[PDB]
């Protein structure tokens, strides 16, 4: 549909339109030469912050081994202590908004297990 | 079957307008053009020749000259701010003459006035020498030239006015194309084009009638204009051989310091040690007829073969556009050019002395945005400059449709035409490195 | 708002000097040339010349050199101008009306004109 | 060089028809409307481009070195003098 | 040869030197403290624009699945309506400059088919 | 351990902790409105320089074919003229600091052979 | 709309659904004269 | 310092406008001019 259009749809339907949320993350006068500081530095600082926030997400995908892919399958088993829900009630009943509130308590443990799995796998095959 | 493949880094460019940055040379002090924040240039330029390509250049629409015109004003007007402004100089003067034997008697004025002391309860009676072009009569009892439309600030004594060559280098993703075709006017395709990191040494010389210290042609005299039919367009001429001009100011002036406030000094003009003489310029009369004999040969290509081409002097305007003005040695000259453009060319050791005048209160760039003028301090000693004349700025007179007579008069005023003669061979492009092409390859699943 | 004011008529003798004024008020004057036109009663228009309002450099044909002197004057705030046109020595066939055009673009578009000043000798 | 020709020297056609005047010239060409004792007014410029303020009954086109001015749906206030204008050369136009 | 040296050469010869055009896409004073705005912000804005223009091209390569590769083979069949020319007259007769003018009318349809092919392919294997 | 903690350890031990050195490469007032140039442009120029220095290293990994990987195995044979040392005395006796001083004389020849190997390999399989 | 109706120190914001047209004027026909108070500095006073 | 007089003759508002005259600096800073201007009552104090 558009930008953030699948926010209310299910997780199975919002995963097919990931390309519309990843593309929108990068887009006579000498009397008042000091006046161009307003909206000349505020606009410039907003463009640098958008680049650094984009490079931090692309760096974590490179560490986990998912560089350049939007849907990446990893090699870490899903622990049942995080969410004891069936697969049919996640992609067909829940949305991405309320799913973040259930994993934000454990969102740093999963980010460490994905890092520990790639450097382990890179060590075997070299 | 054929399959599409994605190539990254293809040599494809498009026309675009970006903000080029400056690039100075190596420092072996200060000047009005901020040649210290520029990046240092490379010791050897990399000019990659481009074969089998016919790039179309377009003069009179380039954004590089429109950006350089803004950068010169943004540096000339930002250096008059921090140092002293001469707002108490508009007091009434008592000017007497200097030269006794009348003939010019009346060029210099010996004016005395009341100036503020560093203690703001007393006043001093000081005197200074002013030129006739800087004083007007109120009803003796003179004042400065304007004192009603401008706030006169002093030109800053530590900075210099010497035009040193600057470069304009393109950012990442952009390229500059240089046309090396000899028989190439302003508008047209160029089959001999190469790329550069950036341009040659462009000296920001300010002149009106004669292009001083410029780039010369290769084989013949080139005549460039936006349209020869439109008489409102200034005809730009570029020489192939230089015409040496020797300008001087033989008055040995002295500079005295007058404290007009706490920590603020005003450099007046004391006595003149020696003879009272007039500033002038010299060109070779044998070289000037040889140089003007080539322009009349190239002017007959855009007009008839048996037409009479005349050269007259300026028709009017302010002093900046009717006289040859430049910045020899820090002082501003205004030279009468009625001896150069005085000829008539019928089809089929001596030097020309050009009398000049000196001005000290200068208003440029439309008053620097609001009203501001500039007061150049007097340079101590004798000034002498030796420069080249590498082109003219002419203006054809309209209405001539019979009698086969065309008269060309010098013009100027628009400072952009001084940089049209330097940035005519350059164009900035934008690299588009994405390209698709059919190939018999396949993605290995 | 863009208007070019015109001065009143004047009657002189053969050998005197005239002056025709022209005031531009409601636009940016320094970016557009100002031309002058003249038409005799019974004939068409005739070009007199233009003047650069930024610099002041005039232009005149061969049949008008030495007689007409185009001069402009700007105010202190540079919102209104005063374009003059002084004739040195009027002949007998100079009984005509003078206009004050305004070049808009490179196609020489004279969209706004003056009211006209007819002078006789 | 600029060359001028004006063949329709005089025409007095009635109202309601479609009349056209032509003039052959090289370069840019503008059309002007001039009444008796009044200042001329620009109708179209560059041969075919229309000026804002002129009614839409005026149109023009060019083909090589021939410029035409189409006058359809004539009006009782549309009888004046029309001439084509190269930069400094103005031919004496014709009256309706 | 150098930067843009193969602009006049054929498409088969210019594709072997793509590394020279992809590398050049990233490269006492308090009296005039306001004077450093000129060539201190103009130079700074030219460096930020070169980064954002480089990240937009690397993002489209990541969407199509060609991240990190200069010559990428895709899985989209070449339609004959775009250009009915033989393979021998493209890489041996034409150059990259005049080839852009022939596809710029249809350069947005090919950019959509490459996006639609990767998200379709990522959906099967997951 | 931490940032640069394995600087004194051997090359075999410092290669297992490469993730801690790659992550740290990206991280009432109108009276003195000119005073915010200090530490408002000096801080802003330090953030742009950190991005351009990071994108130059990620571009060389993309040219060599090692985009997104920290330990990349190439296809270039190791010449014996660079260092005539055994494999057991490199990863168990030497550290990364003094190893840079031994290859900095020849660090530009290896950077050219890695570029010449990928474009050659990309030309065969296409 | 208000932050809290109970707290009387908070300004109550009202928003209309239909506009109320107001016609304000200053019928004094003033003239502006220019007074040069310095070099290149003018002061616009009020004449008759 | 100003020298303000009233403007309205027929009193009733009589006293809204003030006709003030003062010494202003000339562009030549050795003479002075006597100019006048109209000020409102809310811009002047005694
Ligand atoms: C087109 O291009 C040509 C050349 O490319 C150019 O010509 C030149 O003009 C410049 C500017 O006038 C000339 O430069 C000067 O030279 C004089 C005389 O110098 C020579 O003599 C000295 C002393 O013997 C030697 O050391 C030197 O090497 C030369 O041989 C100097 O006096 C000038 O210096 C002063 O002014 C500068 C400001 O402009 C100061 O920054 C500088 O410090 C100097 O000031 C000091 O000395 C003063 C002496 O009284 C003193 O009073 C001051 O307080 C201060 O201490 C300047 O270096 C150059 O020689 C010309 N070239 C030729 C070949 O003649 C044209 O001008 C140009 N065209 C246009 C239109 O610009
Ligand atoms: C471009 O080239 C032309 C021609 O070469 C120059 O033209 C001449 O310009 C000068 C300068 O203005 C003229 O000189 C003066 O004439 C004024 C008007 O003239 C009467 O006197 C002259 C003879 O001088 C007659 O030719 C003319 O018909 C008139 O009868 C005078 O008012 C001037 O007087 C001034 O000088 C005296 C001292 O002699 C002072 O006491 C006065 O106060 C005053 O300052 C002066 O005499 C000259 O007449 C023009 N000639 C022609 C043929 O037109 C242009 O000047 C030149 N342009 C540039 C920019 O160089
Ligand atoms: C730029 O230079 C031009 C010349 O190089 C200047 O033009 C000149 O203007 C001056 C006035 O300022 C004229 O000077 C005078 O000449 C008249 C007439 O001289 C004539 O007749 C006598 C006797 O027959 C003869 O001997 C002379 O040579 C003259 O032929 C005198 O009566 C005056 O006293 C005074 O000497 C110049 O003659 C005139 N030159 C030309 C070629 O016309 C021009 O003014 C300069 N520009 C500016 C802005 O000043
Ligand atoms: C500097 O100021 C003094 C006064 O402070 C001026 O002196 C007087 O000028 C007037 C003018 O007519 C005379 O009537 C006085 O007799 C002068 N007084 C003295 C003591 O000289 C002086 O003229 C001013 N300087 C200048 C150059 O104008
Ligand atoms: C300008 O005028 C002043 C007078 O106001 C001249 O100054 C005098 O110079 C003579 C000769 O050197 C001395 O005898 C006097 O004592 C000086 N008087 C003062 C008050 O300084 C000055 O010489 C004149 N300048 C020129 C170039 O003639
Ligand atoms: C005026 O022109 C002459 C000749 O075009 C210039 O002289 C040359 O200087 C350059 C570099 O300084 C040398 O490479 C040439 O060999 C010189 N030519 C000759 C014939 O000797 C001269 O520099 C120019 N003047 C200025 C101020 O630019
Ligand atoms: C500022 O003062 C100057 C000096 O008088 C004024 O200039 C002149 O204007 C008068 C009136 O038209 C002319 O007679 C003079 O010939 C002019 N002098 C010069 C040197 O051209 C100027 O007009 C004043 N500024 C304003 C805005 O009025
Ligand atoms: C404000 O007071 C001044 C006097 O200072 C008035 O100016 C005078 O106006 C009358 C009538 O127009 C003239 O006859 C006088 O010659 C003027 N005198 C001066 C010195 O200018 C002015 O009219 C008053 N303004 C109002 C609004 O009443
Ligand atoms: C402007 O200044 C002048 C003096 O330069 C003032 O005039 C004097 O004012 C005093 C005040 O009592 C009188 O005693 C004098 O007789 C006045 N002298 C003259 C020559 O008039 C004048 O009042 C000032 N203007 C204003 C509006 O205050
Ligand atoms: C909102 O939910 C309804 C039913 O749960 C569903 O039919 C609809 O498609 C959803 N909206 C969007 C935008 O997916
Ligand atoms: C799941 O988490 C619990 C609690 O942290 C842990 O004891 C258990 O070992 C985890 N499961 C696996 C398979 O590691
Ligand atoms: C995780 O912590 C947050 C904040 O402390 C809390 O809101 C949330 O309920 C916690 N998760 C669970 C499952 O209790
Ligand atoms: C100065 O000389 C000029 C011209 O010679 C003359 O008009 C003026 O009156 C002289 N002034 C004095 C004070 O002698
Ligand atoms: C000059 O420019 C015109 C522009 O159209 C071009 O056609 C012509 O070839 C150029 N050269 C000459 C010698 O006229
Ligand atoms: C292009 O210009 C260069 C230098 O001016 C010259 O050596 C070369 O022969 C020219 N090539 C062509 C094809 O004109
Ligand atoms: C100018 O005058 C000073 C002062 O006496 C002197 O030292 C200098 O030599 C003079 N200039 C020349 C070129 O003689
Ligand atoms: C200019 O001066 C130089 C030396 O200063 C000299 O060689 C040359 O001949 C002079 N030229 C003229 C035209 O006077
Ligand atoms: C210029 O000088 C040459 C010298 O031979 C001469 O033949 C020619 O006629 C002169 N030109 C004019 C216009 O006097
Ligand atoms: C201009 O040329 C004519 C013709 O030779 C000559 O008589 C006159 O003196 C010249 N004027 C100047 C100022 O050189
Ligand atoms: C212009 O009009 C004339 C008749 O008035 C006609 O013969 C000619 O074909 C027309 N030309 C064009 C280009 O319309
Ligand atoms: C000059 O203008 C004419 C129209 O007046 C146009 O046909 C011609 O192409 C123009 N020349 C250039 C070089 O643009
Ligand atoms: C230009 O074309 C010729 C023949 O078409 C070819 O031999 C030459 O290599 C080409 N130039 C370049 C730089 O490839
Ligand atoms: C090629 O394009 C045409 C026109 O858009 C379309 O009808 C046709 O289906 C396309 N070919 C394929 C194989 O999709
Ligand atoms: C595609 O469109 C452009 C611009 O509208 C046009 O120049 C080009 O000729 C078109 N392509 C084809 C094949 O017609
Ligand atoms: C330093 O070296 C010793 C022995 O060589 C080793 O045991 C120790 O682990 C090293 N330190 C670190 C931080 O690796
Ligand atoms: C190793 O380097 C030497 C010296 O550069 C060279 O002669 C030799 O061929 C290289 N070895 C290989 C396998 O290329
Ligand atoms: C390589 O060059 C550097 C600097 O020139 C030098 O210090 C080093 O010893 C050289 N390498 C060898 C093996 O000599
Ligand atoms: C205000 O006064 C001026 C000056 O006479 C006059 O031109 C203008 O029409 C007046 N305003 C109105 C609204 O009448
Ligand atoms: C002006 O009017 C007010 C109120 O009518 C009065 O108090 C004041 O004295 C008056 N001033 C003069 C100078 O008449």
């Amino acid at each position: 549909l558009g930008f953030l259009g699948a926010a209310g749809s299910t997780m199975g339907a919002a995963s097919m339109t990931l390309t519309v949320q990843a593309r929108n993350l990068l887009s006579e006068a000498q009397q008042h030469l000091l006046k161009l500081t307003v909206w000349g530095i505020k606009q410039l600082q907003a463009r640098v912050l958008a680049v650094e926030r984009y490079l931090r997400d692309q760096q974590l995908l490179g560490i986990w081994g998912c560089s350049g892919k939007l849907i990446c399958a990893t090699n870490v088993p899903w622990n049942s202590s995080w969410s004891n829900r069936n697969l049919s009630e996640i992609w067909d009943n829940m949305t991405w908004l309320q799913w973040d509130k259930e994993i934000s308590n454990y969102t740093q443990i999963i980010y460490g297990l994905l890092e520990e799995s790639q450097n382990q796998q890179e060590k075997n095959e070299q | 079957n054929l399959w599409v493949t994605v190539y990254y880094g293809v040599p494809v460019w498009k026309d675009a307008e970006t903000t080029l940055f400056c690039a100075s040379d190596a420092k072996a002090k200060h000047n009005v053009w901020a040649t210290h924040a520029c990046v240092p240039t490379d010791p050897n330029p990399q000019e990659i020749h481009l074969e089998n390509v016919t790039e179309e250049f377009n003069m009179w629409k380039n954004n590089m000259v429109e950006q350089m015109h803004t950068d010169i004003i943004s540096l000339w007007c930002q250096s008059l701010k921090p140092c002293v402004k001469l707002t108490p100089l508009c007091v009434t003067l008592q000017c007497t003459n200097v030269t006794n034997n009348i003939t010019m008697r009346g060029e210099l004025k010996n004016c005395s006035f009341n100036m503020t002391t560093e203690l703001r309860d007393k006043k001093q009676k000081v005197y200074s020498l002013f030129y006739r072009l800087d004083v007007v009569q109120i009803n003796k009892e003179y004042r400065l030239i304007n004192c009603n439309t401008s706030a006169i600030t002093q030109a800053c004594p530590k900075v210099s006015f010497e035009p040193i060559p600057i470069h304009y280098c393109a950012p990442a993703g952009f390229a500059i194309l240089k046309c090396k075709d000899k028989k190439f006017n302003g508008t047209g395709p160029c089959p001999n084009v190469s790329t550069v990191q950036c341009t040659h040494g462009i000296k920001p010389v300010v002149s009106t009638q004669l292009l001083l210290n410029g780039s010369l042609a290769e084989e013949e005299v080139m005549i460039r204009s936006e349209n020869i039919t439109n008489n409102a367009k200034n005809i730009l001429v570029q020489f192939n051989t230089p015409v040496q001009i020797n300008c001087t100011r033989p008055n040995n002036n002295t500079r005295k310091s007058i404290r007009i406030g706490p920590g603020q000094a005003f450099y007046a003009t004391g006595d003149i040690i020696g003879d009272i003489r007039q500033a002038h310029c010299n060109v070779s009369k044998a070289t000037w007829n040889e140089t003007l004999g080539k322009v009349v040969k190239q002017l007959r290509k855009h007009f008839g073969n048996n037409t009479i081409i005349r050269f007259a002097n300026s028709s009017g305007g302010d002093l900046e556009v009717t006289t040859h003005s430049f910045n020899c040695g820090g002082e501003f000259f205004y030279c009468n050019t009625s001896g150069l453009f005085n000829s008539t060319w019928i089809s089929n050791n001596d030097s020309i002395t050009l009398p000049c005048r000196i001005k000290q209160i200068i208003n440029m760039w439309q008053g620097c945005g609001i009203g501001q003028a500039m007061y150049a301090p007097p340079i101590q000693g004798v000034i002498r400059c030796v420069s080249n004349i590498t082109g003219l700025i002419l203006t054809r007179d309209g209405g001539s449709t019979n009698s086969t007579n065309e008269t060309f008069r010098p013009g100027g005023g628009d400072m952009r035409d001084n940089w049209r003669s330097e940035l005519y061979k350059y164009k900035v492009v934008k690299i588009e490195p994405l390209g698709v092409a059919p190939t018999r390859a396949k993605r290995r699943v | 708002q863009v208007q070019l004011l015109q001065s009143g008529a004047a009657v002189t003798k053969p050998g005197a000097s005239v002056r025709v004024s022209c005031e531009a008020s409601g636009y940016n004057i320094r970016d557009y040339f100002i031309h002058w036109w003249r038409q005799a009663p019974g004939q068409g228009l005739q070009w007199v010349g233009w003047i650069n309002p930024k610099t002041g450099q005039p232009n005149n044909p061969r049949q008008f050199q030495g007689r007409v002197s185009l001069t402009r004057h700007a105010s202190w705030d540079f919102d209104t101008y005063s374009f003059y046109m002084d004739l040195k020595a009027l002949r007998s066939d100079d009984t005509a009306v003078y206009f004050c055009a305004r070049q808009r673009s490179d196609y020489w578009d004279f969209d706004v004109w003056g009211s006209g000043t007819q002078v006789t000798v | 060089d600029i060359q001028m020709t004006q063949s329709p020297s005089s025409l007095s056609a009635s109202v309601g028809d479609t009349v056209t005047i032509t003039c052959q010239a090289n370069g840019y060409l503008n059309w002007y409307q001039q009444r008796r004792g009044k200042a001329p007014k620009l109708l179209i410029y560059d041969g075919s481009k229309l000026e804002r303020g002129v009614p839409s009954r005026f149109s023009g086109r060019r083909w090589g070195q021939e410029y035409n001015l189409t006058i359809n749906n004539l009006q009782p206030e549309d009888i004046a003098t029309y001439f084509c204008q190269v930069y400094e050369f103005v031919v004496p136009g014709t009256r309706l």
